[PDB]
């Protein structure tokens, strides 16, 4: 009776993973991400840009890469 | 030569290593077993199936019941094809090895391909036009196929 | 949809001829050089070719003007 | 893995330090060499030191031992 | 592509001209190597390759030497289906 | 009841020594082992016996939440004054009848 | 081990007419198989896989894509020599190997060659 | 050259004829 | 059993050797699915023998067709037999009645269709009391042979198969006993050697990108067949005289020594000796005399699976006059006619 | 049984038996007249060049429905060749016109 | 320097030997059957780098096995 | 038998990588090309022989740890 | 000479060890030993002179002489 009232009632109502492999960038941007213990992309959103620009071997143009090609991956620091 | 071109003609034929007369030069044309008969006006066939047939008396008249495996196994080209361009499978042999599982995907794919595919059904005395009929296939799970009781 | 061709074999007559007109149009759809004509209802090429013959929008002088005018326009 | 990933970036981030010219001078050999290295060996010295820094086992332990003395006994 | 069928009688000059060699032995095949024999009715050199431009002797196993006939065998490199139309 | 493991048994087509009956048969019979669960939705069940006789549903080993409807079910003879069968049979709540091969569908890790 | 060969020699060949237990129309040659076919999908995965080689190599560096085209016989002729390759880029034959290396390097990367592996 | 060959059958007539 | 016989069922059961019928009289001693034993009436017992009778009953086994041959006793312990009576009852009998199919309550009427010309209606009871299940034994042979590159082995090492397709398989490359297959799994892991493949570019530039190497060797395996799924109940290995046994024929000929010993042992027991002792030394060297095979086969390993046909649409019944029919739907039990009591047909 | 595709006979690049060779159905003659019948032209042509004889149109035809192109090539059977050089084997000769 | 990349290379050596080739092998990507070889060649290179790097190593285990081995004699 | 054999067979070809193929060819009194190839062809021929004949010696890195066990204690 | 006394040693354990099996451990017919062994045996000889093999053995026997002498 049950069961026929329930079907009665029925009736009645009617990316972060990926390791720095998958960066392929400069040997510079990996160098720099592999001494800072920056293997994952899951870890390096976390940073920012001021922190990581003072990464030795670390510039302008490097970061610009590393940036740019986390945008063009859909990704962004933070 | 003689028993080369005919091996009859010449009172007796020869036979090979059994006692059995060797096929020669003109017996691989002509007869019921020749290649005019044999493999010029008839054929085996890929893309073909076989089964044993029930009745299914719900079918509408232009449609009839196929087994979901006969279908996989008879549209795997099409399937492939389908799996390559809505990007389920990188490569041919990628989409292979997702029909050899039967993902739950391949069972999708093989519904929009065979949506409005028509099949023949042809039963083994052909003994005139109606005896092939062009039906449109709906997936049964089972393994006999099921034809409309008015043909 | 499509469960018989009576209006299209009317409206083409020979039984044959809408065959071969058919086959064209629908080939023209699947590559990629034409779109239907009647609103796709989910339908293969092959039937929508056969709705649109029904309707009359396709024929085997339609399709051979739009061939000659479409190689008139690629002058351009 | 972990430890061998701790191991590569403790090593990175010393030759980082010390300079890549500075650690060619001392080690003997050029600066593109040191360079060089940072990408094709010290991630393997790194998971080598890393399966090397859990020591021995007391079972193997004693495998080693037993096999030592076997082959030091006339 | 072609219009009718012609058939008519054959003389020596057209088997001949048909013809890609003369089957001069009654050999088949080695029986140890099953490779085909010099002027057997199982041929390199008269009916062509048996392996995909590979030559039978093995001088030449590339695509790129299509069109050569061997020194050391004297078979030609090319498909092995010529050997249902030689 | 849904899975059986029989002590030195590995497949249903094999007899095991002492039995009357073939473990296919046995099989069998546990499928028609009436039971009911209150507590849980899926036990399992212990039956060890030794020695010369019926096997029946009441030598099965008893937990409190499990009631055996009739303990008279035979489930095999013992033929010999040495012979043991021991079993784990598997109990548990459903709807309708699922075959075994719709039951393999993912092997669940079986 | 030679009795084993002498026994080994082949038999009388059977001959392909010799009809089967039905003796009607069943005979041996009707189960013999044309062993050195390829097979439809092979076909088709071959021309995908120059086609994916071809996709590939269209993302390296131009003098990079043209060595790796040239050690193996990519759509050319027989393959070069790395000495051959220096004697068309007047370079190095160590420096053709390197450039090689790297350039399969590069190809291993994923997002690269995941598609290629697929192919595997 | 029967039922949609015909038309095909009949197109190659008008280019053999010429 | 046939609810409506003739009762020519017994003479055609009896006759054809597929029951164990009692050769002498006597009390049944021991019961078990695999034997008989008969301790016979002294009236029936020769001066010079013990009054002891072994009826070693068949298990399942495969017949010509590839159907299950299996007999079960049909007498209880200690029960009086006389010459003559059934003791085990073979394929397709029942207490020594011949009993070729099941006894069905039927009803004759239209039902919808689903029965049209000759089709026939099933209930979903019936499939639930598997009353047409059958099994289906089959056998499946891998041999290794001499090739002219080199010998075929049964090495569990095969390329292009993962960790899980050689699960079910042991050290020695060949499936266990008792392992439930699929149609695709490997059986027998056969490899052949193979040279000179002439790979192709773009194959040779994908297998450098991979550092992948090109293995040397072919996978020649034996597989299940697609669509058949079992259990494997029965594995037997054929090697040459000259070859060096496995791992897995090692472990086969051991099982069946034993059981040798085991057979001749315990048939003294119930009970000569002499006789017993000289049949274990026949029987062992028959065990392990090495096989007759076919020139150039290096080792056979046969597989026999069981699998179990249930009943599905397409099946095709019949009764015994004529009436033939094939099983087109297959009914939920409150879609049946019902009587009166609610029985369903 | 059901085939897309599989192993071919030897002489006449054809379908094999039924089902343990994986092989086709026999599209016989009579099949072939009930077709004729109907105006399938093309169904037959397909039916007996690209599904059964053809060798290059077979592999183009697998190809070409791998892409969601169902247009065949049909070409000239196989078994027509076979037939062209065992009338030309007696001494016979047949040849095509127009070449 | 020198002197500690040796003492250093003395005691990776020590490590590796009671490691095992099988893991050693695995771990660096070298042939098993030259692993040897590389061990002539990396190693002190390896060693070096370490002493110029102000790496710390200690031998502890060594003097351990020489101690359970006089346990046998 | 095997595993010795495939432990002689590796112990064999550490022993040729060290000394160095040139050098092995030079020392043995034939060419580099003769030593490259008998490591493919022959030494597990060899070495399987070597494993059936009961002559496999210690290995290396076993004999490093005993010499410095002889040392520590002595 | 040590290729002399290696090749002494080899010959007479392989004499030793039997001809079935030598023949079966390298994988030559029986047809060919006589011929394998004098060809081969003094080539594999000279190699493992130059390797050295059983020297370190040697060293290791000297060093647990040494190590019982101490203890
Ligand atoms: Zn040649």
């Amino acid at each position: 009776a049950t069961i026929l009232a329930e079907q009665l009632e029925a009736f009645v109502d009617l990316i972060l993973l990926r390791p720095v492999d998958d960066l392929e960038l400069t040997v510079r941007s990996a160098n720099c991400l592999k001494a800072e213990a920056i293997h994952y992309i899951g870890d390096l959103v976390q940073r920012t840009e001021v922190e990581l620009l003072k990464t030795p071997n670390l510039g302008k143009k490097s970061l610009t890469e590393i940036k740019d090609v986390l945008a063009s991956r859909g990704l962004s620091l933070g | 030569v003689d028993a080369l071109l005919d091996n009859g003609r010449r009172g007796r034929a020869i036979t090979g290593s059994n006692k059995r007369p060797l096929k020669s030069l003109a017996d691989m044309i002509k007869g019921k077993q020749g290649r005019f008969r044999q493999n010029l006006l008839g054929k085996r066939v890929d893309y073909s199936g076989r089964s044993v047939i029930t009745v299914g008396p719900y079918l509408r008249l232009h449609q009839c019941g196929l087994p979901k495996k006969m279908a996989l196994e008879l549209f795997k080209p099409f399937i492939y094809g389908k799996l390559e361009l809505r990007g389920l499978a990188t490569t041919i042999k990628a989409a292979k090895k997702m029909v050899e599982r039967e993902e739950a995907v391949v069972w999708d794919i093989l519904d929009e391909v065979i949506r409005e595919h028509p099949v023949l059904l042809n039963r083994a005395p052909t003994l005139h036009r109606l005896g092939i009929q062009a039906f449109e296939p709906v997936l049964i799970e089972g393994k006999a196929i099921q034809l409309h009781p008015l043909v | 949809a499509r469960v018989t061709v009576q209006d299209a074999v009317e409206k083409i007559g020979n039984r044959f001829d809408l065959v071969l007109v058919a086959a064209r149009r629908a080939r023209q759809m699947q590559v990629g050089g034409k779109d239907p004509l009647v609103p796709e209802e989910n339908d293969k090429t092959t039937v929508i070719a056969l709705r649109e013959i029904e309707e009359g929008l396709i024929n085997n002088q339609i399709l051979d003007v739009r061939e000659r005018q479409e190689q008139q326009e690629q002058e351009a | 893995r972990n430890e061998a990933l701790r191991i590569e970036s403790a090593l990175l981030n010393k030759i980082a330090m010390l300079g890549t010219e500075k650690t060619a001078e001392a080690v003997g050999v050029d600066k593109s060499q040191i360079s060089r290295w940072k990408r094709d060996w010290i991630p393997k010295f790194s998971m080598l030191l890393a399966v090397l820094e859990w020591g021995v086992v007391d079972d193997d332990m004693a495998r080693l031992a037993r096999q030592v003395a076997a082959i030091l006994t006339n | 592509e072609f219009d009718a069928i012609k058939i008519a009688l054959a003389s020596p000059d057209m088997i001949r001209s048909w013809s890609f060699g003369e089957v001069k032995k009654p050999e088949t095949i080695n029986y140890r190597t099953f490779k085909p024999e010099r002027d057997g009715l199982f041929c390199a050199r008269i009916f062509g390759p048996v392996k995909d431009y590979e030559c039978l002797c093995g001088k030449y196993k590339r695509l790129k030497h299509r069109g050569v006939i061997c020194e050391k065998c004297g078979v030609e490199v090319t498909q092995t289906k010529v050997r249902r139309e030689r | 009841v849904t899975e059986v493991e029989i002590d030195g048994v590995l497949h249903e087509y094999s007899t095991k020594e002492g039995v009357q009956e073939d473990i296919l048969e046995i099989l069998l019979n546990l499928k028609g082992l009436a039971v009911r669960v209150q507590g849980k939705d899926e036990v399992i069940l212990t039956l060890n016996k030794s020695g010369i006789g019926p096997v029946t549903a009441a030598d099965i080993t008893h937990d409190g939440d499990v009631e055996i409807v009739k303990p008279q079910h035979v489930i095999c003879h013992l033929t010999d004054e040495n012979a043991s069968i021991s079993m784990r049979i598997k109990v548990q709540r459903g709807r309708g009848y699922v075959p075994a091969s719709t039951r393999i569908h993912s092997e669940e890790d079986e | 081990d030679k009795i084993r060969k002498v026994l080994k020699i082949a038999k009388e060949p059977i001959s392909m007419e010799t009809p089967i237990g039905d003796d009607e129309d069943s005979h041996l040659g009707d189960f013999i198989e044309d062993t050195t076919l390829e097979l439809p999908l092979d076909s088709a995965t071959t021309e995908s896989l120059r086609a994916a080689t071809h996709d590939v190599l269209a993302g390296l560096t131009a003098r990079e894509a043209k060595v790796l085209r040239m050690r193996f016989g990519i759509d050319m002729n027989t393959d070069y020599t790395l000495e051959e390759v220096g004697k068309q880029f007047d370079v190095t034959r160590e420096r053709i190997r390197q450039i090689e290396a790297k350039a399969l390097r590069k190809l291993r990367h994923p997002s690269r060659s995941e598609v290629l592996r697929s192919f595997l | 050259p029967a039922g949609t060959g015909y038309a095909y059958h009949q197109d190659r007539m008008r280019r053999r004829a010429a | 059993k046939p609810l409506v016989g003739t009762g020519m069922e017994r003479a055609v059961a009896v006759d054809s050797g597929v029951t164990a019928v009692a050769k002498r009289g006597g009390v049944v001693q021991y019961v078990d699915a695999s034997r008989i034993v008969i301790k016979v009436n002294e009236d029936e017992m020769y001066p010079g023998e013990a009054g002891i009778d072994i009826y070693n009953l068949t298990k399942y086994t495969r017949s010509n067709q590839n159907t299950c041959i299996n007999q079960m006793p049909c007498v209880s312990l200690g029960e009086p037999v006389e010459r003559g009576d059934v003791l085990a009852d073979g394929p397709s009998t029942d207490l020594g009645e011949l009993a070729l199919g099941q006894n069905m309550r039927v009803a004759f009427m239209p039902w919808n269709g689903y029965n049209f010309e000759d089709s026939i209606l099933v209930s979903e009871r019936v499939v639930q009391e598997d009353r047409f299940t059958t099994i289906h034994i089959q056998e499946l042979a891998c041999v290794s042979r001499d090739t002219k590159l080199g010998p075929e082995e049964i090495t569990a090492d095969i390329p292009n198969v993962g960790e899980a397709a050689l699960s079910k398989l042991d050290e020695s490359g060949i499936v266990y006993i008792g392992a439930e297959v699929t149609g695709g799994d490997i059986l027998v892991g056969k490899v052949t050697p193979k040279g000179e493949t002439q790979l192709t570019p773009e194959e040779k530039l994908l297998r450098a990108i991979f550092g992948e190497k090109a293995s040397d060797v072919k996978d020649s395996s034996l597989r299940v067949p697609n669509g058949v799924s079992g259990t494997v109940i029965d594995v037997q290995v054929f090697t040459r005289d000259g070859v060096e046994k496995d791992k897995r024929a090692l472990e086969i000929e051991e099982m069946q020594l034993k059981q040798a010993k085991k057979d001749l042992s315990e048939e003294l027991q119930i009970l000569l000796k002499h006789e017993f002792e000289k049949k274990l030394e026949a029987k062992r060297r028959k065990i392990t005399q090495g096989d007759d095979l076919a020139p150039g086969v290096l080792k056979i390993v046969k597989v026999y699976l069981a699998v179990k046909r249930r009943i599905q649409p397409g099946d095709k019944m019949a009764g015994r006059h004529g009436n033939k029919g094939v099983i087109s739907k297959i009914n939920p039990i409150e879609d049946m006619p019902y009587d009166e009591n609610g029985t369903p047909v | 049984h059901a085939r897309s595709t599989g192993s071919y006979s030897l002489v006449t690049q054809q379908p094999l038996g039924g089902k343990a060779q994986f092989g086709g159905q026999r599209f016989g003659e009579m099949e072939v007249w009930a077709l004729e019948a109907y105006g399938a032209a093309y169904t037959l042509q397909e039916m007996l060049t690209v599904k059964s004889d053809d060798v290059n149109g077979r592999t183009k035809m697998y190809k070409n429905i791998v892409d969601g192109n169902h247009q065949m090539e049909p070409g000239m059977p196989e078994s027509f060749n076979v037939l062209l050089k065992e009338i030309r084997s007696l001494g016979i000769n047949i040849e095509l016109e127009d070449e």
